[PDB]
RNA sequence: CAGCUUUACAGAUCAAUGGCGGAGGGAGGUCAACAUCAAGAACUGUGGGCGCCUAUAGAACUUAUAACGAACAUGGUUCUUGCCUUUUACCAGAACCAUCCGGGUGUUGUCUCCAUAGAAACAGGUAAAGCUGUAUUUUUU
């Protein structure tokens, strides 16, 4: 019922921290109470983009970083 | 013996309450704790002697530091 | 003006059930009633001055008050030449 | 503002290229479209395929996959 | 109520380190806490599990990952316990 | 309704150990004596660092339209007034002060009326009192 709050980071670029080693960068386009990102995909750890538009589960997340202030 | 049903008793004693052992301190006639109903029974008894008036504001300009 | 002891008034002519304010954060000025600039305008040195009189009273009593009128017997006024133009002619 | 619910209901009408990542996973990655959408995260995705990550393309079909283990979708 | 989660929630605002499952520990402001510890901080240092340093403005963390968060001697004296 | 903890039971082994022990009344009284109640809003002790600063325990009573009293007198001194004119006695204000009628607590002691036990738990059971309990993403499936 907390819903985590995440309108602070909404519509933001973000570093997420995902199981074995693995980032996701994205701007944010929505959430859920399991914190289940909604997001724009980009470039996944040179470098290189899978997909265009993403939705990364809660149980997966490590973490997630303020890349833009 | 109905409105005034508890006091009547005992209104009219020269020691109020001599015994009494639950109302009064005892018979040295220190302290006093009566319950409800007869305290009810002497505010209406009291009615002519009673203060008679709750709006504290009333006394204006009529305290004693205005006196 | 009239305003003074109207809190104090109100409760003894209420006999205390008239807990009254006043307040003044509007800045909502008016005119006194009555026209300045007139030789008798008023009756009374005790009494309350009329109501077309009490303009007049307060500028000059004012101006007593301010030092700036020269004795009992004064009067506000134009400060230029030309008679006043002979009194708006 | 948009919740995993409602891009998944996007992505359950469109039907468009899905690429799922697994949960306690790296090896592997899959290839599909969704089809399916349950009230947990299981979703069943039909045009599946099995795709091994570049450190091909491997059989697979149509999959009810315990949505549990999900990490990516991207339709 | 969850009475270390509580002590969690009072302790925001002061400068605590916190390490997770991965093993890579964290320290600054905490920001942000919720029933699940949905933390975040600002200025926080990120040690890796190596000891690979990278300083960073702020971070959000999941509760599930969480190990144990290094609070200050000042949650010792008030006023949660009594 | 289940768990734990507490009490009245029956008998217990009664070790284990606790704890209520080198266990010892209550209610009152027109009953005393003692202390003490107007003060930086205000009290006292304890330690420590040099009469004081610094942490620590405590604090009944009486109060913030300020007062032990939801009450009300009197006496003195001065200063002012009044009636007057000579003083008492007085008028009623002031500032000071005292006296007196009472009050509070706290502690002792007495006086009275009631009393009057030197041991109960543990293993549980019985009954009653104090808390908790009734997997599908962050705790535990
Ligand atoms: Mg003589």
């Amino acid at each position: 019922v907390s819903t985590p709050e995440l309108k602070k980071y909404m519509d933001k670029k973000i570093l997420l921290n995902i199981n074995g080693s693995r980032k996701v960068a994205g701007i944010l386009r929505g959430y859920d109470i399991f914190l289940n990102v909604v997001l724009d995909d980009a470039m996944e750890i040179n470098n290189h983009q899978l997909g265009l538009q993403t939705v990364i589960r809660g149980n997966s997340i490590i973490s997630l970083e303020a890349l833009d202030a | 013996s109905q409105d005034d049903e508890y006091v009547k008793d005992w209104l009219y004693d020269s020691r109020p309450l001599e015994e009494d052992s639950k109302k009064v301190n005892g018979t040295s006639y220190k302290k006093w704790s009566f319950d409800l109903p007869e305290m009810s029974n002497l505010y209406r008894l009291s009615t002519p002697l009673r203060d008679e008036v709750t709006d504290k504001n009333y006394y204006y300009l009529f305290d004693k530091k205005s006196f | 003006i009239e305003s003074a002891g109207f809190e104090t008034d109100l409760r003894l002519s209420t006999n205390g059930l008239g807990m009254c304010q006043l307040y003044f954060w509007h800045k909502i000025w008016r005119k006194v009633p009555g026209d300045v600039l007139d030789k008798d305008a008023f009756i009374p040195k005790l009494k309350p001055a009329p109501i077309n009189s009490l303009s007049r009273d307060f500028v000059m009593k004012t101006r007593r008050r301010k030092g700036i009128s020269t004795g009992g017997f004064m009067s506000n006024d134009g400060p230029t030449l030309e008679k006043y133009i002979s009194a708006e002619l | 503002m948009v919740p995993p619910i409602n891009c998944i209901f996007n992505f359950l009408q469109q039907q468009t290229p899905v690429t799922i990542w697994l949960f306690e996973q790296i090896g592997i990655r899959i290839k599909g479209k969704i089809v399916g959408f349950d009230e947990f995260m299981n979703v069943v995705i039909d045009e599946a395929v099995e795709i091994p990550v570049n450190s091909k393309g491997t059989p697979l079909g149509k999959i009810l996959l315990k949505g549990d283990n999900i990490t990516l979708i991207t339709s | 109520n969850g009475i270390p989660v509580k002590l969690l929630n009072e302790a925001q605002g002061h400068i605590v380190s916190l390490e997770l499952t991965t093993g890579a520990t964290y320290r600054g402001k905490l920001v942000e806490s919720e029933d699940s510890m949905n933390v975040q901080l600002r200025d926080v240092i990120a040690t890796e599990p190596q000891g690979a340093v990278t300083h960073m403005d702020q971070i959000f963390v999941r509760g599930s990952q969480i190990k144990f968060i290094v609070v200050p001697d000042l949650l010792k004296n008030a006023p949660l316990f009594k």
